[PDB]
Parts: C-alpha cells; sequence; structure tokens
C-alpha cells in the first residue's frame, strides 16, 4: 500500500495540475503496419529470453547455453528472413 | 474456495459474451478476446501462485506469448479486410452467402 | 507462394498434429491446436480474392474462441483436482466446456455455421488439408478424454449433427458445400460411437479421410465447382465418370462397396448395447444424406447433359494434371468389403 | 572484399562465431560447474548414523567429507 | 491415439511438467505434496474405475487439501456465530492481543 | 532455532484458538470441538486463518500481507 | 514522514525541470555565440519561473476537437509517469525497494508510447494523425534494443534489484567491460528522449513539456547509476550523492552538447540504420555477454 | 565566458542534490542511526518479524542488546 | 480501504471488463482494457506476486494494446450515446451489486459450486523459509528443464513471423 | 473424522532466547560450530517424523544449548563482541564483508581466551 499511496498522491497532484490549468483560466500505408507486428514478435522472443539471469545458477549449464544461443540464433534467422525477403524495405 | 476465483470466472463469461455479441466493429470483438485472454491469465496465475505449484509455472508466460501472437494474426487479418474493402464492419460481408 | 515456405508450413501442420497426438500434458495440446491453426491459415488465401479473406477470417475467429474455451476447461480442471495428466477429468462443467470446445473445433450442428462458408471460397488444396487434418487432430484428444464425458452432450451433438448435415445440401449446387455437409454428418457418426468403443471411431476416421482424399483428388483432376462442369468431364473423359459413380456410392454407404463397413460395424458395437431406436434413427438419416449424392450421380454419369464446344479443342490435349495418389486410395476405398476382420488392424 | 561493403555485419558474424565456438577450449567450465554445485540452498539433513558407512562425518571439523580448498585458491 | 513415443524413445521430455513431487530444481514442496504422493500410491496399478471405487477417501482428503472447502465452511460458520453472539453482546473480547 | 520457535508458537496459537473454539460453541447441534474435516490423521499446515483468525483485522493484516508490500 | 518523503521527491521536479530548461537554453547559447537569458533579472531563473507561470495561465487551447475525456486522459498519464518514475531509482537509499525495477522502467516507457498514441488519436485531422503515427513507430522501434541491452548488462550482475548493481560498481566502472553496449544504449536513450537528431515537424504543452523533460532527467539518472558511478560508503551518503549529481550533470551537458551539433536523419534511413546496424550488433554483443560469464567462472551472486 | 551558465547549473544541481539527501536524512532519523532493513526474501522477513516480536514496542530498531540472556 | 482489498480490486477488474464489453468505440475499449490489465497486475502482485504481473504489463500493456490503438488509428474511422451500450453498463453495475449483495448480507454465493464467501487472505503461506522467491526459481526452471518447450515455442514464433509477412504480402 | 492431538499449555512453556536477530546472525559461525551438535537429533526427528506435536523435547534441548552458549559468550571475552554486532547492525542487512576489523578482533579474542 506504500507504493499505491505514492501513486495515488502523484495522480492527485497531477489532476490538481490539470484543474488549475483548465478551470482556473476561465487512409494509411501497409508498409507502416509491418513495424508493429515485427516489433511484437521480436518483443515476444524478448519475453522468452529475459528470465535468463534467474536460471544462471542451476546444475544444468550446457543445455541452457545451447538452447539460449539457439533462441537468439532463431531470432536472427527471422531477422535475416525479413531482411532478405523485402519485409523491411522502402 | 477463494471467492475472487468466482469473480474472475464471471469476468471471463462477461468477456465471452462481449466476444460473441458485437454489432459493427470487429476490433471490439478481438479486443474482448484479448480481455478474455487476460482473464484466463489472471485466474491460472493466482491458482498456481497460491497453491505453491512452483515447478510448472510456465503456464502464465506461455499462454501469454501464444495467445498474444494469435491476437497479432487477427489484427493482420483485420487489416487485410479493411484494405480490400471500405470499412471493417460485420456489414459488407453479405457476399459468400450460405 | 514459395515452395520452401510451403514445405515449412506442411512441416508445421505435421508437427502440430503430432504434438497433439503425443503429449501427456494439456499445455502442449493447446499449443498444438494453436500451431495447427497458425499453419492452416496461410494455405488458405492462396489467391487474394476477398472470398478467401472472409472465409479465413470466419475460420480464424471460430478457431481462436475454441482454443480459448479449451484453455478455460483446463484451468477449471486445475481449479478442481489439479494435475497435468491428459486423462479422465473431474467436473461435469469442465467436461461440458471441453466437449463444446472440441465441437466448435471439428464441427457439430450447433456449431456448423462456419464450415460451408469456409470451404466455399477457398481453393481445393486448402480444403483438402483442412478437412483431413482438422477432422483428424481432435479425435486423438477425444480418445484420451473418453472416460469422463456426460453422454447427453455427445449424443445430442451427434444426433443433431447427422440430421442437420443430412438436411443441408438439398438446395446447394456447390460441390464444396456438398462435401462440407457430408463431413459434418460423418463427424456426427464418428463421434456417436465414442463412449462404447473408440476403435470404430478411429477406424471410421481413417476410412472417411481416405474417402475425402479420393473425392478431392477426383476434383483436382478437373477444375470444377458446379455439376455442369461434371457433365463436361463426362463428355471429355470416360474414367472420371465411373470413378465419381463408385466413390459417391461409397460415400452413400451401400453394402457391396466399402462405405458400408463403417456403418455396419457401428451398428454391431452400438446395438450390442440395447440402444436400438437410436441406431435405426441414425441409419434412417444415413438413408437421408444420400439424395444429393444421387442427384449428383445423375448429373455426372447416369443422365447426360448437352455440352458446349471447345471441348473439341480440349480433346487434343491430355488431362495433364498431377495426382498425389489417386488409384491406390481409390481401390483401398472401394473394394475393402471382405476385410472386415481387419477392423482390428487399428486395435 | 566485403570488409567495406557492410562492415558491421562482418564484425557481427565474427564475434557471433567466436561466441559459438569458444566454449570448446577454455579451462573454466568445470570450475563453473563446481562453483554452482558447491552452493547449498537446501538444508543438509543429518541421517541415521550407520549402515556401516565409512564416510558421512559426524563432526563438520573432520575433513573426511566432500571437502573444498580450491574455493579459497582461485 | 495416445501414442507413447514419450516412453518408446527412452526420452522423458514432458513428464517434469506434469504433477508435483518431481524434483524442482531448488527442492521445495508445495502445500499438498504428501496428499499427491499418497493418492498416487493408492491408485497406481489400478484400472482407473476401481480407483474411483476404492481410492475415494484419500482423493477427498487431497481435494480438501487443495481447495479447503469444508474447512472454510466451518471457519465461516464460527465467524458468523461469533458475529451474532457479540452483536447480542457477550464477552467484550479478550481473544485479541492476549488470552 | 528459528524452526523450533516457529513450531512452538504455532502450536501455541492452535491451543489458544481451539480453547476459544471450545468456549464459543456450546449452542449448535453437532459440533465436536476439534474434529478436523481431514479423514486421514497427519499433521497439516494451517491455512493462516486457523492461526490468525478472530484477531479483528489489524494484527492479521500486519502478519499476513506484511512482506507483500513492506516497501 | 512517508508523505514527507513523497513531497520532498516530487516538489523539486518543478524546480529541476524549469532550471534544466534554463541550463539547456544557456548551453545552446554558448555553443552558439550568445548570452541569455540573463537580462531579465539575475541570470535568468526568475525567467523560467515567469514563463512557466505564463504558460500555465495562458488561455486553454480550446477544442476545436472532440473527446474531452481522452484529451484529459492522455497528459494525465504522461505526467503521472513523470512523477512515478523517479521512485525506485536508487540514489543510495531509494524510496521503494523492489525485487525488480528495470522491467518496470521498460513498462513505463511503453506507457509513454500509449500517451503519444492517445494524444495522436484525439488530436486533429488526418495529417496530425499520420505524423503522430510515424512518431509512435519511431518511438516503439527502440524498446527492442534498449530492453535487450539492459538485459545483457544486468546479466553481468544477476539481480534485477539494481542495488546489487550499485554494489558491483565499486571496483571498476561498468563502462570498461561494456563500452560498445553502453554506447548503443546511450544512443537508444537519445532516441527515446525524441530530441535532436530526431523530429517533431497541440496542448497541453505544459504537461507534455514536463513529461519529456522529466523523462530526460530520469534517463540521465538511470544512466549515471547504470553504467558508471563510484563506491557508496554508509554513514556518509552525501559524498556519494554529490559525486552522483556531478556525474549526472556532466552527462546531461554531454547530451545537450551532442544535441547542438548534427542535422536530422531520414526516416527510411532511420529504420535502415536501426535494424541493419543495431540489431545484429546488439544480438552479437548479447550472445557474447551470455557465453562469456559461463566461461570465466563468474556467474553472479543473484541470491 | 561560461561563468554565467554555472549558477544556473549550480541551483539546478542543488535541486538534484536535495531529494536523496533529505530522503537519507529521514531514513536515518526514522530508524535511530540505522539503515532500514531491506526486505527482499521471506526468510529475512521472518527474521525481521521475530525481531519486532522480541522488541515488545511493536517496532524493530530497538534490538534488545544482550541484557536479557537470563 | 479495508481487509477485502483483493476483492475490491477484483470488483474494479470486473468493472473494467464490463466497461469494454459494452462495445464502445475501440480506443475507449482499449482504455478500458488497459485499466483492466493494470488492476489485474495489482491483484496478482497482491497475492505475491513477484514477477508475473509485471511481466504481462510489458506484454499486453506494453506491446498489444499499442497494436490495438495502432490498428484503431490506421483502419477504423468514426466519422460523423447509444442506449444499448449504456443499458448494458447499467446491467453490469447492477449484477455486480447483486453478487456483492449476496456475498455481504448473506453467507455465500453458489451458481453451480460452493464458493465460501469471505475474505481471501486465506489461503496463504505461514511464512516459510523461502529465501529465493519461489516464482523466480520457478521461471528459472523453464531453462533448466525446458528442452522441448522452448523449441516448440520459438518455432511457433518463427512461423508467426513468416505467416504474418506472407499474409501481408510475402515477400 | 479424526480428533486433534495437540500438546496442551503444560508443554507450551520453555523459556526462549530473548535476543535480537542482529546479534543472532552476528554470532552465526561460533553458534553453529561449538553448539548445534545435538540439534541434529532434532533435525533428524523432524525429517523422519514430519510431526510437530512429537519432536518438541529436542527443541527444548536446542533452546537450552543456546542458553548455555550465550552464557559462555556473555561472562567471558568479548564485551567488544557487543561492539561487533552494533557495528554490523546499522549496515543494512548484515553483510559479513562490512565490519571486518572488529570481526578479526573478536576472532583473536575468542581464540586466545576461549
Ligand atoms: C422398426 C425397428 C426394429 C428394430 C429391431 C427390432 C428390435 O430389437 O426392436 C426392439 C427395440 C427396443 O425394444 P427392447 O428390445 O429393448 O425390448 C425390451 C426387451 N429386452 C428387455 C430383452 C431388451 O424397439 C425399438 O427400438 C422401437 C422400434
Ligand atoms: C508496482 C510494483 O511492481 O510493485 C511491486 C511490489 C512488490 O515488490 P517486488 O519488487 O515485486 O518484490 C516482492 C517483495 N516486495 O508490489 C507491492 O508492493 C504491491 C502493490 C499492490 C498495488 C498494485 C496496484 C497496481 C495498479
Amino acid at each position: 500500500m506504500n507504493l499505491m499511496i505514492t501513486l495515488l498522491t502523484n495522480f492527485t497532484l497531477a489532476t490538481l495540475l490539470v484543474t488549475i490549468a483548465f478551470w482556473l483560466p476561465q487512409p494509411f500505408s501497409m508498409k507502416f503496419f509491418l513495424v508493429a507486428i515485427t516489433f511484437l514478435l521480436f518483443d515476444l522472443e524478448i519475453a522468452l529470453l529475459l528470465p535468463l539471469p534467474w536460471a544462471s545458477q542451476t546444475t544444468n549449464l550446457n543445455t541452457m547455453l545451447t538452447m539460449a544461443l539457439l533462441l537468439i540464433f532463431l531470432l536472427a534467422v527471422s531477422l535475416a528472413y525479413e531482411w532478405t525477403q523485402k519485409g523491411l524495405e522502402w | 474456495m477463494s471467492l475472487v476465483y468466482m469473480n474472475i470466472m464471471m469476468a471471463f463469461t462477461v468477456s465471452l459474451t462481449g466476444l460473441l455479441m458485437y454489432r459493427s466493429h470487429l476490433m471490439s470483438s478481438l479486443l474482448c478476446l484479448e480481455g478474455m485472454m487476460l482473464s484466463l491469465f489472471i485466474l491460472a496465475t493466482l491458482m498456481i501462485l497460491n497453491s505453491h505449484f512452483t515447478l510448472a509455472s510456465m503456464m502464465p508466460i506461455i499462454l501469454l506469448v501464444f495467445a498474444a501472437c494469435e491476437a497479432a494474426l487477427g489484427l493482420s487479418l483485420l487489416v487485410m479486410v479493411s484494405n480490400t474493402y471500405g470499412t471493417d464492419y460485420v456489414q459488407n460481408l453479405n457476399l459468400l452467402q450460405c | 507462394m514459395n515452395p520452401i515456405i510451403l514445405i515449412i508450413i506442411l512441416m508445421t501442420v505435421m508437427l502440430g498434429t503430432i504434438i497433439v497426438m503425443i503429449s501427456t500434458h494439456w499445455l502442449l495440446i493447446w499449443i498444438g491446436f494453436e500451431m495447427n491453426m497458425l499453419a492452416i491459415i496461410p494455405i488458405m488465401m492462396k489467391k487474394h480474392n476477398p472470398r478467401a479473406t472472409e472465409a479465413s477470417t470466419k475460420y480464424f475467429l471460430t478457431q481462436s474462441t475454441a482454443s480459448m474455451l479449451l484453455m478455460m476447461a483446463i484451468i477449471i480442471n486445475l481449479m478442481f483436482s489439479g494435475q497435468w495428466t491428459v486423462m479422465k477429468l473431474f467436473n461435469p462443467m469442465a467436461s461440458m466446456l471441453m466437449t463444446m470446445a472440441l465441437a466448435m473445433k471439428l464441427g457439430m450442428a450447433p456449431f456448423h455455421f462456419w464450415v460451408p462458408e469456409v470451404t466455399q471460397g477457398i481453393p481445393l488444396s486448402s480444403g483438402l488439408i483442412l478437412l483431413t487434418w482438422q477432422k483428424l487432430a481432435p479425435m486423438s484428444v477425444l480418445y484420451q478424454i473418453l472416460p469422463s464425458i456426460n453422454l447427453d452432450l455427445i449424443l445430442t451433438l451427434s444426433i443433431l449433427s447427422i440430421t442437420i448435415g443430412g438436411w443441408g445440401g438439398l438446395n446447394q449446387t456447390q460441390l464444396r458445400k456438398i462435401m462440407a455437409y457430408s463431413s459434418i454428418a460423418h463427424m456426427g457418426w464418428m463421434t456417436a460411437v465414442l463412449l462404447y468403443n473408440p476403435t470404430m471411431t478411429l477406424l471410421n476416421l481413417i476410412i472417411y479421410i481416405i474417402m475425402t482424399s479420393t473425392m478431392f483428388t477426383l476434383f483436382m483432376a478437373n477444375s470444377t465447382t458446379t455439376t455442369l462442369s461434371l457433365s463436361h468431364t463426362w463428355n471429355k473423359a470416360p474414367i472420371m465418370t465411373i470413378l465419381v459413380l463408385i466413390t459417391l456410392l461409397s460415400m452413400g454407404g451401400l453394402p457391396p462397396l466399402s462405405g458400408f463397413m463403417p456403418k455396419w460395424m457401428i451398428i454391431q458395437e452400438m446395438t450390442k448395447n440395447d440402444s436400438i431406436i437410436l441406431p435405426t434413427l441414425m441409419a434412417i438419416t444415413a438413408l437421408l444424406n444420400l439424395y444429393f449424392y444421387m442427384r449428383l450421380t445423375y448429373s455426372t454419369a447416369l443422365t447426360m447433359f448437352p455440352s458446349t464446344n471447345n471441348m473439341k479443342m480440349k480433346w487434343q490435349f491430355p488431362t495433364t494434371k498431377r495426382m498425389t495418389l489417386l488409384p491406390t486410395m481409390t481401390v483401398l476405398s472401394t473394394m475393402l468389403l471382405p476385410l472386415t476382420p481387419i477392423l482390428s488392424i487399428l486395435e | 572484399n566485403v570488409w567495406a561493403k557492410e562492415p558491421v555485419l562482418v564484425a557481427s558474424f565474427a564475434i557471433a562465431g567466436l561466441a559459438v565456438i569458444l566454449p570448446t577450449l577454455s579451462p573454466y567450465t568445470k570450475y563453473s560447474l563446481m562453483i554452482n554445485r558447491a552452493t547449498p540452498y537446501n538444508y543438509p539433513v543429518p541421517l541415521r548414523d550407520d549402515g556401516n558407512m565409512p564416510d558421512v562425518p559426524s563432526h563438520p571439523q573432520d575433513p573426511q567429507g566432500p571437502s573444498l580448498e580450491w574455493l579459497k585458491r582461485l | 491415439p495416445f501414442f507413447d513415443v514419450q516412453k518408446k524413445l527412452g526420452v522423458d521430455l514432458d513428464h517434469w511438467m506434469t504433477i508435483q513431487s518431481a524434483e524442482q530444481p531448488h527442492r521445495i514442496p508445495a502445500r499438498c505434496h504428501a496428499f499427491e504422493k499418497e493418492w498416487i500410491e493408492c491408485a497406481h496399478g489400478i484400472g482407473s474405475i476401481r480407483a474411483e471405487k476404492e481410492c475415494k477417501i484419500e482423493f477427498e482428503d487431497f481435494r480438501e487439501c487443495l481447495l479447503r472447502q469444508k474447512t472454510m465452511k466451518r471457519l465461516n460458520a464460527i465467524k458468523r456465530q461469533r458475529d451474532k453472539l457479540i452483536k447480542e453482546g457477550k464477552y467484550t473480547p479478550p481473544p485479541h492481543h492476549s488470552g | 532455532l528459528l524452526q523450533a520457535e516457529k513450531d512452538r508458537r504455532v502450536l501455541q496459537m492452535l491451543r489458544e484458538n481451539l480453547e476459544e473454539e471450545a468456549t464459543i460453541m456450546k449452542d449448535v447441534p453437532g459440533w465436536k470441538v476439534g474434529e478436523s474435516v481431514f479423514h486421514t490423521t497427519r499433521w497439516v499446515t494451517p491455512m493462516m486463518g486457523e492461526l490468525y483468525g478472530l484477531r479483528t483485522g489489524e494484527e492479521i493484516l500486519s502478519s499476513t500481507y506484511g512482506f507483500i508490500w513492506y516497501t | 514522514m512517508f508523505m514527507i518523503n513523497v513531497l520532498t521527491l516530487i516538489i523539486p521536479i518543478l524546480l529541476a525541470v524549469a532550471f534544466l530548461t534554463l541550463v539547456e537554453r544557456k548551453v545552446l547559447g554558448y555553443m552558439q555565440f550568445r548570452k541569455g537569458p540573463n537580462v531579465v533579472g539575475p541570470y535568468g531563473l526568475l525567467q523560467p519561473i515567469a514563463d512557466a507561470i505564463k504558460l500555465f495561465i495562458k488561455e486553454p487551447l480550446r477544442p476545436a476537437t472532440s473527446s474531452i475525456s481522452m484529451f484529459i486522459l492522455a497528459p494525465i498519464l504522461a505526467l503521472t509517469l513523470a512523477l512515478t518514475m523517479w521512485i525506485p531509482l536508487p540514489m543510495p537509499y531509494p524510496l521503494i525497494n523492489m525485487n525488480l525495477g528495470v522491467l518496470f522502467m521498460l513498462a513505463m516507457s511503453s506507457l509513454a508510447v500509449y500517451s503519444i498514441l492517445w494524444s495522436g488519436w484525439a488530436s486533429n485531422s488526418k495529417y496530425a494523425l499520420i505524423g503522430a503515427l510515424r512518431a509512435v513507430a519511431q518511438t516503439i522501434s527502440y524498446e527492442v534494443t534498449l530492453a535487450i541491452i539492459l538485459l545483457s548488462v544486468l546479466l553481468m550482475n544477476g539481480s534485477f534489484t539494481l542495488s546489487t548493481l550499485i554494489i558491483t560498481q565499486e571496483q571498476v566502472w561498468l563502462i570498461f567491460p561494456a563500452w560498445p553496449l553502453a554506447m548503443m544504449w546511450f544512443i537508444s536513450t537519445l532516441a527515446e528522449t525524441n530530441r535532436a537528431p530526431f523530429d517533431l515537424t497541440a496542448g497541453p504543452f505544459a504537461l507534455f513539456f514536463m513529461a519529456e523533460y522529466a523523462n530526460i532527467i530520469m534517463m540521465n539518472i538511470f544512466t549515471t547509476t547504470l553504467f558508471l558511478g563510484a563506491f557508496h560508503n554508509p554513514y556518509m551518503p552525501e559524498l556519494y550523492t554529490i559525486n552522483f549529481t556531478i556525474k549526472s550533470l556532466l552527462l546531461s551537458i554531454t547530451f545537450l552538447w551532442i544535441r547542438a551539433s548534427y542535422p536530422r536523419f531520414r526516416y527510411d534511413q532511420l529504420m535502415h540504420l536501426l535494424w541493419k546496424n543495431f540489431l545484429p550488433l546488439t544480438l552479437a554483443l548479447c550472445m557474447w555477454h551470455v557465453s562469456l560469464p559461463i566461461l570465466l567462472s563468474s556467474i553472479p551472486p543473484q541470491t | 565566458m561560461w561563468f554565467e551558465v554555472l549558477p544556473g547549473i549550480a541551483v539546478m544541481g542543488v535541486c538534484l542534490f536535495i531529494p536523496g539527501m533529505a530522503t537519507a536524512r529521514i531514513h536515518r532519523f526514522s530508524n535511530g542511526g540505522r539503515e532500514k532493513r531491506v526486505a527482499h526474501y521471506s526468510y529475512q522477513w521472518y527474521l525481521m518479524e521475530r525481531d519486532r516480536r522480541v522488541s515488545g514496542v511493536n517496532r524493530y530498531y530497538v534490538s534488545k542488546g544482550l541484557e536479557n540472556i537470563d | 480501504m479495508m481487509t477485502y482489498i483483493v476483492f475490491i480490486l477484483s470488483i474494479i477488474f470486473v468493472m473494467g471488463f464490463v466497461g469494454f464489453s459494452s462495445k464502445p468505440s475501440p480506443i475507449y475499449g482499449g482504455l478500458g482494457l488497459i485499466v483492466s490489465g493494470g488492476v489485474g497486475c495489482g491483484i496478482v502482485l497482491n497475492f505475491g506476486g513477484s514477477f508475473l504481473g509485471l511481466m504481462v504489463f510489458l506484454i499486453y500493456l506494453g506491446g498489444m494494446m499499442v497494436v490495438f490503438g495502432y490498428t484503431t488509428a490506421m483502419a477504423t474511422e468514426q466519422y460523423p450515446s447509444n442506449k444499448v451500450v449504456l443499458g448494458t453498463f447499467i446491467t453490469g453495475l447492477l449484477m455486480e451489486f447483486l453478487m456483492v449483495y449476496y456475498v455481504l448480507k448473506d453467507k455465500e454465493v453458489e451458481i453451480v459450486f460452493k464458493f465460501n464467501g469471505m475474505g481471501d487472505w486465506v489461503i496463504y503461506d505461514t511464512g516459510d523459509s523461502g529465501f529465493f522467491s519461489e516464482e523466480a526459481m520457478g521461471i528459472a526452471a523453464l531453462y533448466s528443464y525446458g528442452t522441448w518447450l522452448v523449441i516448440v515455442t520459438g518455432w511457433s514464433l518463427l512461423i508467426g513471423v513468416v505467416v504474418i509477412m506472407e499474409i501481408t504480402r510475402g515477400n | 473424522p479424526g480428533i486433534v492431538e495437540l500438546p496442551s499449555l503444560e508443554d507450551l512453556k520453555v523459556q526462549e532466547v530473548k535476543v535480537s536477530s542482529s546479534v543472532l546472525k552476528a554470532a552465526a559461525h561460533h553458534y553453529g560450530a561449538q553448539c548445534d551438535k545435538p540439534n541434529k537429533e532434532f533435525m533428524l526427528c523432524r525429517w523422519e517424523e514430519k510431526d510437530p506435536r512429537r519432536c518438541l523435547e529436542e527443541g527444548k534441548l536446542v533452546n537450552q544449548c543456546a542458553l548455555e552458549f550465550f552464557r559462555q559468550i556473555k561472562r567471558h571475552c568479548a564485551e567488544p563482541f557487543t561492539e561487533y554486532w552494533t557495528c554490523i547492525d546499522y549496515s543494512g542487512l548484515q553483510l559479513f564483508r562490512r565490519c571486518r576489523k572488529e570481526q578479526a578482533q573478536f576472532d583473536k579474542c575468542v581464540l586466545d581466551k576461549l
């Protein structure tokens, strides 16, 4: 409840800022869309990667090393696939 | 029985009715599917946390990443629909009659 | 399309259905259903006409809500007795949601609205792969979760599915809708006998998938959508006529031909339990789903329509398609009557 | 050659290849495994004294157990 | 068909994910470890239906370990009886902070 | 030492709380004083309402949810 | 006491942001051949005070739009991020100890992306929508790089808690075992501040103003904690606090010093630059920072 | 020269110097010349809970030094 | 501001789910889903709660409603409230009030279950010697034991990339 | 079902260590070396029978071993041990790498005199 009270105080102070600021002075491109989903899939593979340092202390290191490098290898494979198959070109 | 479980199940069924009935836009339907996804996420994660089921805690993050990529595919298909038509309605789908 | 990419996508169809087959864990079956969905979508929209876009859209929405409802059933299963063993459940509510999820998956009469709509506006390769694998994959799941199903669920879905898939097709002249309604009726058949012996269910699964592959290969030999094209393929090639004759009369399930071996063994291991009025009702519906087969046969090779010319031109060039494997599948699908103790090759 | 075409790609190939291949010859993998196994989280439960075991020392001062000195000597 | 390549190739690849009582990599038990182990040792070499006919008691004890249904039932009943009798007004309470 | 004082204090809470339970319910039918609902007879971990129940909010809010938001 | 700590955090954000604006204008003026603002009163601190209170009590930019609710709701999000995103940053005794703070940093950056998107949808006709859309895309194209680089530098010291990081920076600075990874992270912070060499070519400008400048000071404080610093001695924290402030001020002067010197990019050249120059090099340095501590007998004491 | 920019940098650095200084001052005041016990793990929270249990003043910075052995 | 704080945040959670189940304009739905995700993260962190809710906060409220608002920006228009939407939000408010009423002024609520309706501080750990925050080593077990699992997950993500680009005009 | 077999308040009375946790962690090694030999009987009792209500007597025994250890460290050197734990106390959580000097002083104290 500590950080919730801090969040509440900051929200109330910001709303007081807005009320003093206001009540007191009285088509597309398809090539845009590939950025969002490509970011989304890179960020999902980030979500797969990022609990890696918690696993840095167990009795399995070779299998973990090989599969983690396999995951970044596959991320680079997807990168090279869209990189060579005009997925991000202009 | 942890009465909050009943609330998240009722929230699931609310989001399911929001998925099923939808008038005009498909974006509201797909967004209620995402809310239903959030519901299953919260329900499973609270169960596994409070039960101290520490071994197979893969479920929240895996359900997360997979139904997220499903939502990404659905948004891509909706972009294809709105590109080949004027709107993205349940209307203008009267072709391919049954 | 690129053939490397289609080899990878076929590899993922195989991978997803094998993962559904093999795993003892519920999460992996859910991921297998999702990967099967993600792979079966780009085989559809093989062209770019908006028929394919709308059909793949309807299909993806129904399959996504099916996967969500199945994950709901699994987490309810762990709200009750909690273990990740894919076996007998511990809730009529979880079993209810799971059977309704699989019934939205493979199609039943409350849930059959998407099947002709997705099978109409797609090319034939997509219809082939989706009918074969999307009617093969959840039957392993049903084979694993058979001990804890309320019978009123399966029975209501199966009765109503056979009679609705029979009642459809009397008005439609698209061949894909005919095949879709036939698929819905046979899914009712292959689910109806599940709670008594699953051997009949998986054997009928293999036999109907062989029949569907024969049907789609005989419609890949000639680009056809209406029966008028079938009359023109009567006039341009003689063997396709008698093949449509024999394969359609095996779809009808008549005794000297091998389409009757599934229904008859179902009648045996259904009426050894003293349900009688339900099997004879189901087999009256098996009479009922044959009239559109019969008028189809009348359109193909029994009554002969006048054909427009330029088939005069088509007489020079051979029917130079490729077939995956047509004759082996045909003679496995037709003359397989006296191999009735080869029931037990599956069990 | 390709050294001036896209050089950061070439440097990426080189450092990635050495990151892959490099764990073959280096003397420290066994040291990492011994350090990681030599960290107790679970409490070592004492057991019933003897089924005639010529190990499992009763006093932790006794150097008869699975010991360590190289923890201090790098 | 429930294939068994899991036990055919000799690779236990997907059984660590299954229940508790397998080796967590930092070995801690959950709330209902021993109930799982006694229910499994009750119903191991059993044909899955006389398991329901015989292992019912330890299964119900497993369920009351997990959900704690009737335990919360009795505790809520004690709460409601305490609430109504102290609304009636007996013993200005000495359970808090002392005996 | 921590484990020993942990066990002694939780048995102390069991003894005091079941003594107060045996005080409070001399009205309703049924109700034996300490019959657990568990059919088998082993020591079970209490559910943190068996120990910290009927303490009127403040002490149980300090004890249970203390570490979850203690800064 | 608790709210006293809250107020002594969140009252000098006004003073710090306004005086950052005077300092950045003076440093632009002396990188240029200028004085000023110095004629208005003593040396121009009252000049940020006076134009801040003017820009408060200027007329509200009246819609001329719709969706008053979303017009309220986007900058309230931006400034509550600005106020709630200095809290877990440890200058030695932080306001809230956390098991994890760095993924909280990334999540609040994504909430700033939400703020930009909401203001863009509630903005105007189609051209402002397309401009805000491209701004959202160039903002979102860096939470891959920043996230993975921050992951690979916390991998050198294990815990997410970041107080273990300020422990481990006692012996040598972290710029020495990662100089190129730190340089790429600093360029990603230049991207996330959305300043030069990047583009903006309205209202409430006071709140958007405050949000961007608090984001700048946040990234500078998180940089000064993240990649450099010195030892912290207990029972004398003001020494480390002064050294912290000196290093963060010189790094913010370095930030503005690089800002005043180069023209902008091209957008397709920007995405070309981003993907085809950062992203294989990020992956390469990250996989080398995975394979190296497993081979130097040094897995961190992430307890 | 750059003599004019330095008082603005100085006052803005004082505004950067103030919040952590005042925060560490308040933490050393509201514990009695201590650093506050950071609570990362359930083990150290149980240790801090038995610390606040043995104090009796319903706080933890009292630390009851050695004059209650027997 | 009382003991049932998890129940209160759950009431606000179902409020947000109803608030976008009423089918608004899709960016208002995205706003309701963002408030729903924030309070769901709050709930799961209140039950302790180390990593998972802050993990989903980057994913859904860091990388999914971004794409929701993105597609709402680029595709749909709303180029010119309704009685059905406001009436459905009234029904959601009233059914929440009815469920909370049957919790508070009765014993319990049973739909087809037995929900013991009281404060959800039970059940909870009795302060065991964790020392490593068992969620953390739990998610660390995904790399110690996860041979098959990360392979099929990353393989599906590669398929996600190639499927997205093919459907949106590969190559 | 089964009734409970709880130990009454007759067995719920052993005088405990009325010491702070700071000094308790500060004297970890020497309490774990000289004493904590017969409490492995308690740990073996606990891990052979996971049944508190049975193994309480060796809990009383480890309590009295802690009492005897604290008397043996109280009446002899060191009184600078008090300075040692109040040196380690205000350094956040008690790292053993902070107050090294008085740690060595206490080491040479207890080595030369006890």
